[PDB]
């Protein structure tokens, strides 16, 4: 009976609310800093992160708010946009959330005074993920509890609508191959949807169901990740529509799966708010147990750090941060 | 007399992947092979045992059937009540061809005895009668084997078990006729045309004595005079042969005289033709039912005729000088279908018959040859072969639409599926018996490498890569349509003389058939035989009988000019949640756009014959209209234990849930036709055809009555053909575990039986809850006299019925979304309640919690607060759970939700104060002084003040913020904290103690 030694986390951040998601900047923003935005119970708060394994004048963390964004609903899930910087020039901040009011909120910002923000309505039940799915920032893709997959454009109007056999449960987008969206439906079936034809290329399955989360791996584009239950599973295209790798995450229903963005070979895998602290367990491809396992004690939101190999789990007024040892 | 003229069609589907494991045996009889023999027709049949129609028999709702092809005999024994283990067996008799109607059950007070003719040998084997293989009531329903369980150790080769025909005097070459029996004395015996005309009849010794096998040839003679059909009929000593032979007569033969004891002329009935009298009747057939409880034979013989068939019914009576003769009951015509298989029933007086149209269509009637003043002939409503040709939307992807078609309940076998796989590898790989998700891998894999293969080019446009998709997909379409109408084809009928069930025996799959209810029957039943529905049936007042007549004829004419894309766009205003009112008023200008056969203004002329529409949409919608009162009275416990296996096998549930399927289907049908019309009375209303009144009642209730109707019907209908997922073991446990927190698993964990058969969410929700409740069901309804015989008619109709009515979801106990969300198909759940919702108002409170339940699990608490909240101070309640689990992280938060819970309280202070203990516990141990004493405060505890504030000064005397002890400004109790801390300073000791100072 050897007692698995939870981590703790390596920097804590203090909020002001309960932290019911957590996204990192994934694209260049112009700063020094890698841009964080987190959802509470009725706000959405940007801030600026700089670790000291980026530049050793900082000591551990540097945490500063940039701008505090009232929503009034519960911000289940956020979406950065490409067009998101913060160079001196033109400033403009954009990101897209979804909240308990099945609506998505497009705020945009130049960190000045100019903030506006704009709702888009048409689902007709909860929105469980959205992402930006164009290079541009253009569009955005919604999946939800209607049985829908929607494409939103800026201006609120619908470009195209994939009507799904079961609430999709996560929506990403291809980091390299235009045109190509996943939709990985509740049941277990991802799709690959095409944005140009509208039909859809490929399908696969989980040999466990329900499926909770999707995600690419950006460094190796033919890598998906997923958690179903309570494994972890991995795919590989176009060799076979079946699993790769299946082992178990969590002793109870695996809930979030992110890819690292600097290896093509970690992955963190969120275990469910329950009976148990909501436990993080960080995998390697190598080893068949867990590199690192801390516990959130109630985590809601997963996000890998662009650069760094270091992953964010947003707690109860604590953002966790958790590095991991290259 | 509730007169159930019309059946439906329900398919058995055989959805076990696995084939019923056919126990191959291989008899080689010492004979060689005939290369050149005739080709017999492949046939069937079936045999239901006596006492099947009790409660307590072992018998009950049993019944064999067998499928028998050139030398292959295929037997399957079937119970709807309990699945039996080892129930099929294929018998492989090498070299010999097996007779159409050559294989006899006969049936015996220790065993079942199947007598198997073939072209050149005799078999008899020997099972054991199924009342004597348990011994123990005391059995576990997975383990009851079927009577095929030990055929195995049975030794065919014992020469009392098989027997070759000689060649002189021999059978005919290629006569069909056969008939086979066991005496009273129980040999064998088996009957068939010899070469001269005659009877050549062979006889086995009993099976438990030693004796020489005996042939006898009955005698009266050129081919004119050979049998066609043979049937036989034993009393109390002897065994009566009849023989319709090619000559248009027929012989009633004794076998223990062995003198025939009366010859018919069958032409002295038939309206007679010179022509017939030279022509060979080579398609006779014979029937015979025997009524113990008047002690009269009945016979129902066919005279096939080149231009038109006649069904004759015959009693055998008796003079008192032993002289037989017929007398004639009943002479009925057919059309010029040709008939495959016929049997007529004695309890209710039907025959059924089986014919094939024109177009090789199976058609199905039955008509009774007692109260038949107007000859005609009941229609059954066969399910039709899958269309040829599947239209796919732009927006819809063909290889989805496809594979939902191939694999929809109910359409495609899996034989059709497997063989246009085989067929298109090219391959004589071994087939493994795939699983339907391994099958659909398979197809996908299969045409999706035909597809590459067909992409010869690398820059292929997208519309031509749409194209070549939909022509590969349409290939194996075809060729799984082909396979499925192979499959399809009739073979024989097997009617049940006690419990009325009626079956219909396939190639490849066997079917149910069952009463249809009256709004389906009279939409239907072809116009023809509309105009001579007995007007009596439908309601006591012969007008608004005329009146529903007339809406039903106008409802069809409707219906027959819908093209596929107008109801394509009802179903997609269906699933989008678009308003079906304007939907359909949408569809009604587009056909009004399109009146080409002033089809309008014959529904005009129509509705201008009847007198009050309403009324007759009113009585459709309340006929269509399962909306139940909460007087569902719950189940007691003291159910016998022997209802709780009634209707449990895959094969009762597979048939019920087809029934549901099919009813919602018509009646969604019915329902759209019925706003269509509905909106055209409002078009038609202001030239004066209704009141204003009437109007006014039509578009403020009627509308939005068929609209719901609609919906709901759409809702069961997509319930009843979407498939349910297949979810591992640990995800079931750890949900289950996940449950026990919130008390929902009162059942105990009984070896949830793997489900390794396809089962959509309405046959999941049968087998796990709406069968439980079967019992009560049947005691209800004034059954509590045990004696009485299952009727599979009226059972079956009260089966669908309740089944609606929980499927209607308006269950008061609510256990399908409780089982979604103990399951984790939580997205059928929220589809479930979601579509479910705003129509029927029953299980709100239930809807809601668990759709509160669902949000919880894909992380939405809030909304499962809100959805709790609804559910059901209940608020108060779930706002103490979410402060629980924020506390367990240790609380700013936990404040807050607090103070909105103070706002809520109403009930729990007990509660209220538990938290802020909580609280404060939280904060002084992180060393927020303030906090934690505003947190004590607010307790409303009576002395909690001071036991905090005890600890208070003990942990920072410990913690030695001494000068920020010196600052803080003591309450009106400043005296009262000097005094306690003075008193436990001298109390206690000097050297471990600094508070002195």
């Amino acid at each position: 009976m050897k007692q698995d030694s939870a981590s703790n986390a390596t920097y804590t951040v203090d909020c002001e609310d309960y932290v019911h998601v957590v996204e990192f900047n994934p694209f260049d923003s112009g700063e020094a800093g890698s841009l964080l935005a987190y959802g509470g119970i009725s706000y959405v708060v940007i801030a600026s992160c700089r670790f000291q394994e980026e530049d050793s004048t900082v000591e551990g963390i540097e945490f500063k708010t940039l701008k505090t964004f009232h929503h009034g609903e519960r911000v289940v899930a956020i979406a950065w946009s490409p067009e998101t910087r913060c160079d001196a020039l033109l400033p403009l901040l954009r990101f897209a959330t979804a909240a308990g009011d099945k609506k998505i909120r497009i705020f945009t910002s130049d960190f000045q005074d100019k903030n506006e923000y704009k709702v888009i309505e048409g689902h007709s039940g909860y929105i469980n993920d959205l992402v930006f799915c164009s290079p541009e920032g253009t569009d955005i893709a919604s999946v939800g509890d209607d049985h829908t997959c929607r494409i939103w454009d800026l201006d609120g109007k619908q470009i195209a609508m994939f009507i799904l056999r079961s609430p999709g449960m996560s929506v990403a987008w291809h980091p390299e191959g235009a045109f190509k969206l996943m939709v990985a439906e509740k049941t277990g079936t991802i799709r690959f949807y095409d944005l140009t034809t509208h039909q859809a290329i490929l399908s696969l399955e989980s040999v466990q169901v329900p499926l909770m989360s999707a995600d690419w791996c950006v460094r190796n584009t033919l890598r998906i990740g997923a958690v179903a239950g309570n494994d972890w599973i991995i795919w590989e295209m176009p060799r076979s529509s079946y699993p790769q790798d299946n082992k178990p995450a969590h002793a109870d229903r695996a809930r979030m799966f992110r890819w690292s963005k600097c290896n093509e070979n970690v992955f963190a895998t969120t275990g469910y708010p329950g009976k148990m602290k909501s436990q993080i367990a960080i995998h390697h491809l190598a080893h068949p147990q867990p590199i690192l396992i801390g516990t959130a004690p109630v985590g809601s939101g997963l996000s890998w750090h662009r650069r760094l190999p270091l992953c964010v789990v947003g707690g109860y007024r604590k953002l966790f941060f958790w590095l991991t040892e290259m | 007399v509730n007169l159930e003229r019309s059946y439906m069609e329900l398919i058995g589907a055989e959805r076990e992947t696995s084939r019923r494991n056919f126990r191959d045996l291989s008899l080689r009889p010492d004979v060689n092979l005939v290369i050149g023999g005739p080709k017999y027709a492949d046939c069937a049949g079936g045999y239901c045992y006596s006492e099947s129609s009790s409660l307590l028999s072992a018998t009950r709702n049993r019944f064999l059937h067998w499928t028998s092809y050139a030398d292959t005999l295929e037997l399957v024994e079937i119970s709807l009540d309990i699945n039996l283990v080892n129930n099929a067996v294929r018998l492989r008799i090498l070299n010999c061809s097996i007779l159409p109607g050559g294989v006899h059950i006969c049936e015996t007070p220790n065993n079942i005895v199947v007598l198997i003719l073939t072209n050149q040998t005799v078999h008899r084997l020997i099972l054991p009668h199924p009342s004597r293989m348990y011994r123990s009531e005391i059995i576990s329903d997975s383990h009851i084997q079927s009577i095929f369980t030990d055929i195995g150790k049975t030794n065919f080769h014992d020469p009392s078990n098989t027997y070759v025909i000689p060649a002189i005097p021999g059978r005919a070459p290629n006569t069909t006729a056969s008939t086979a029996w066991l005496s009273s004395d129980g040999e064998a015996l088996f009957a068939l045309p010899s070469i001269s005309g005659g009877i050549l009849v062979i006889k086995m010794p009993p099976h438990d004595m030693e004796g020489l096998v005996t042939i006898a040839e009955l005698k009266q003679q050129g081919p004119a005079h050979l049998p066609v059909s043979l049937a036989v009929h034993t009393l109390d000593h002897d065994s009566y042969l009849f023989a319709l032979c090619q000559d248009h007569k027929l012989r009633m033969w004794s076998y223990k005289d062995q003198m025939c004891l009366m010859v018919a002329d069958m032409l002295e009935y038939v309206p007679v033709s010179k022509d017939i009298r030279q022509t060979a009747g080579t398609g006779h057939k014979l029937r015979l039912a025997f009524s113990e409880t008047l002690g009269i034979l009945y016979l129902g013989v066919y005279l096939h005729t080149p231009k038109q068939g006649q069904f004759c019914v015959f009693q055998l009576m008796c003079a008192e000088s032993n002289r037989y003769s017929l007398d004639h009951i009943s002479s009925i015509f057919t059309n010029q279908e040709t008939l495959i298989d016929f049997t007529f029933t004695l309890t209710s007086m039907d025959i059924w018959a089986l014919w094939l149209d024109d177009d090789n269509q199976t058609v199905v009637k039955h008509i009774n040859f007692e109260e038949n003043q107007a000859g005609q002939w009941n229609p059954v409503f066969v399910n039709p072969l899958p269309e040829d040709d599947l239209a796919i939307s732009d927006e819809q992807e063909p290889q989805e639409a496809y594979l939902e078609c191939l694999f929809a309940p109910g359409r495609f076998t899996i034989a059709a599926v497997q063989k246009a796989i085989q067929i298109l590898r090219k391959g004589s790989g071994r087939v493994l018996d795939l699983s339907w998700e391994e099958l659909r891998k398979d197809v996908t894999l299969t045409v999706e490498n035909e597809i590459q293969n067909a992409v010869i080019d690398y820059d292929v446009s997208q519309e031509e890569f749409r194209q070549i998709n939909i022509e590969n997909w349409c290939k194996f379409y075809t060729c799984c349509l082909q396979y499925q109408e192979t499959l399809s084809r009739p073979l024989a009928l097997l009617v049940h003389p006690d419990t009325n069930m009626v079956c219909l025996l396939r190639k490849g799959f066997l079917s149910f058939l069952a009463p249809c209810s009256l709004v389906e029957h009279l939409y239907l039943v072809p116009a023809e035989h509309l105009l001579t529905v007995d007007e009596s049936v439908i309601s006591d007042d012969i007008d608004a009988a005329s009146d529903i007549v007339n809406l039903i004829q106008c409802l069809r004419m409707i219906a027959d000019y819908i093209s596929e894309d107008m109801a394509y766009l009802m179903e997609s205003a269906c699933c989008h949640l678009q308003s079906p009112e304007r939907v359909a008023e949408q569809i009604l200008e587009d056909l009004i756009a399109n009146d080409i056969d002033n089809i309008m203004e014959n529904i005009q002329n129509k509705l201008q014959d009847t007198r009050n529409p309403i009324r007759a949409i009113g009585f459709l919608l309340q006929n269509m209209d399962y909306e139940t009162n909460a007087d569902m009275e719950q189940p007691q416990p003291n159910t016998r234990l022997n209802l709780s296996t009634l209707y449990g096998s895959i094969t009762a549930s597979s048939v019920v849930c087809q029934a549901i399927c099919k009813i919602s289907a018509t009646r969604f049908l019915i329902c759209r036709d019925l706003l269509i019309l509905q909106h055209l009375l409002l078009r038609l209303g202001d030239m004066a055809l209704i009141g204003a009144g009437q109007l006014l009642h039509s578009q403020q209730e009627l509308i939005p009555r068929a609209a719901q109707l609609l919906l709901s019907y759409y809702m069961i209908r997509w319930g009843s053909q979407c498939l349910a997922c297949a979810v591992p073991v640990d995800i079931l446990e750890s949900n289950l575990q996940h449950l026990s927190v919130l008390e929902l698993s009162d059942s105990q964990v009984e070896k949830r039986r793997y489900t390794s058969g396809i089962q959509t969410i309405v046959e999941l929700f049968f087998e796990d809850v709406a069968r439980k409740h079967f019992p009560h069901v049947f005691i209800q309804s004034g059954a509590s006299q045990l004696q009485e015989p299952l009727n599979w008619s009226d059972l079956i109709k009260r089966i669908t019925n309740y089944l609606l009515q929980l499927l209607w979801p308006s269950n008061p106990n609510f256990q399908f979304a409780e089982c979604l969300m103990r399951n984790c198909q939580y997205t059928q759940l929220q589809e479930y309640v979601r579509l479910l919702l705003p129509w029927c108002q029953v299980n709100v409170g239930s809807c809601h919690f668990m759709l509160a339940q669902c949000y919880l699990v894909a992380g939405e608490g809030h909304k499962a607060l809100d959805c709790f909240s609804q559910a059901a101070s209940p608020r108060l309640q779930y706002y103490n759970r979410v402060l629980r689990l924020l506390e367990d992280v240790g609380p700013e938060l936990v404040i807050q939700l607090a103070t909105i819970a103070i706002g809520e309280a109403s009930d729990d202070w007990r509660s209220q104060a538990a938290l802020r203990t909580r609280i404060f516990k939280h904060h002084l141990d992180m060393g927020h002084n303030n906090q934690a004493y505003d947190a004590l405060t607010q307790i409303p505890d009576p002395s909690r003040q001071l036991d905090c504030l005890r600890q208070l000064v003990v942990v920072l005397c410990e913690r030695s913020q001494l000068q920020d002890l010196v600052e803080f400004p003591y309450v009106n109790l400043h005296n009262e904290v000097v005094g306690i801390i003075e008193s436990r300073a001298r109390a206690v000791d000097l050297m471990t103690h600094n508070y002195y100072e």
